[PDB]
């Protein structure tokens, strides 16, 4: 029932469901972190993401995902969905982005 | 809304007020600070000097001195809404964003793929009449219904072939709880934990029916999820626009 597609409340990791495994895998830092970082939200149901960074795996840990996935940038502008143009990779930099999306849904009552 | 209870404030965070000329006229739900989607049939020929319409925010009573009211720079209405019941959906949005706080927040979308449940008990809200030939409500109303299927809504028992695809039936067959006339363009909201954290979603617009609480006339919503993507390329396309303007 979890979607595929989450986002930590730690550090607002992006975290990609891998079927084959069982696992969740980080999706590797690209020079399209923008549009990944808004397509993610929209993913989600979020209506956009405010702001986006990159994280080190060295500095920040895993968290308990299990690798990479990569995205094809030169597919990603076609696309509605991220499933679709992601790929394991092994992401060399070990750098991967953080979305934080618009907050929504939730009650602020003590 | 008949067969409901007035509620409190901070519960339904992103429920609105749209008012034209002082009047409330229909319902609708925040979609961020500064956008809100309700139905596009709130919008006719008659009502589109922006000018004269209000967002009344973060109260549940119309009286209250401490809710806010913010103008409106754009309305964006599907060009489908061959009225102008299908595509019956507009976003409205504020000339200047309201804060958000415990008694203004947004309410999310549903996730990509994420489908309607038949037979889940979700929510909706609105300050329309508490009966048919009655007045508004002067608190805000919240009422439980749930989701019927197409299958059943289509008989020619309940609307007789008049449910398209996007759109949903939500009520009891006995009828006694429905939405009524004032509450067109708010929020049909069910709750899940798909992102590990309980979110209420957006899942309907509230949009007609046949009188009120009938049994076998339940209210009928626009489906959201059929619209994610106008409402993704409707704001990116239209956050500096001042009007009326028609996306498809
Ligand atoms: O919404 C509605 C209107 O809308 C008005 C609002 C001001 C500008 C447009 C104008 C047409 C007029 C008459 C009726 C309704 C309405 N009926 C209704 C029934 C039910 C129901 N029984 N389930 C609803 F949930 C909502 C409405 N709205």
């Amino acid at each position: 029932p979890l979607y595929p597609v989450q986002v930590s409340s730690a550090d607002a990791r992006l975290m990609v469901f891998d079927k084959t495994e069982g696992t969740w895998r980080l999706l590797c830092s690209s020079r399209s972190n923008a549009r990944v970082a808004g397509l993610s939200c929209e993913e989600m149901g979020f209506l956009r993401a405010l702001t986006h960074s990159e994280l080190d795996v060295r500095t920040a840990g895993a968290a308990g995902t299990s690798g990479f996935f990569c995205v094809d940038e030169g597919r990603l502008p076609h696309t509605q969905r991220l499933l679709e143009v992601i790929s394991v990779c092994d992401c060399p930099r070990g750098r991967f982005l953080a979305a934080i999306c618009q907050d929504c849904g939730r009650r602020k009552l003590p | 809304i008949v067969g409901g209870r007035d509620t409190s404030l901070g519960r339904w965070p992103w429920q609105v007020s749209l008012r034209y000329d002082g009047a409330h006229l229909c319902g609708g739900s925040l979609l961020s600070g500064d956008w809100v989607l309700t139905a596009a049939h709130c919008f006719p020929e008659r009502n589109r000097v922006l000018s004269r319409w209000r967002v009344f925010a973060g109260a549940v009573a119309q009286a209250s001195p401490h809710g806010l009211q913010l103008g409106v720079q754009a309305v964006v209405y599907h060009g489908g809404y061959l009225p102008f019941n299908s595509n019956d959906i507009a976003l409205v949005h504020l000339s200047s964003p309201l804060p958000l706080t415990e008694y203004i927040q947004p309410v999310c979308l549903p996730a990509a793929g994420q489908a309607l449940v038949d037979g889940k008990i979700c929510t909706v809200t609105g300050w329309g009449n508490t009966q048919y030939y009655g007045q508004q409500a002067g608190v805000l109303q919240e009422a439980r219904v749930p989701i019927i299927s197409n299958d059943v809504c289509n008989g020619a028992d309940f609307y007789g072939n008049q449910i398209k695809p996007k759109m949903f039936c939500a009520g009891y067959p006995e009828g006694g709880i429905d939405a009524c006339q004032g509450d067109s363009g708010g929020p049909f909201v069910c709750e899940d934990s798909i992102s590990r954290t309980p979110r209420w979603r957006l899942c309907g617009i509230v949009s007609w029916g046949t009188g009120c609480a009938l049994a076998q006339k339940p209210g009928v919503y626009t489906k959201v999820s059929d619209f994610r993507e106008w409402i993704f390329q409707a704001i990116k396309t239209h956050s500096e626009a001042s009007g009326m303007v028609t996306q498809l």
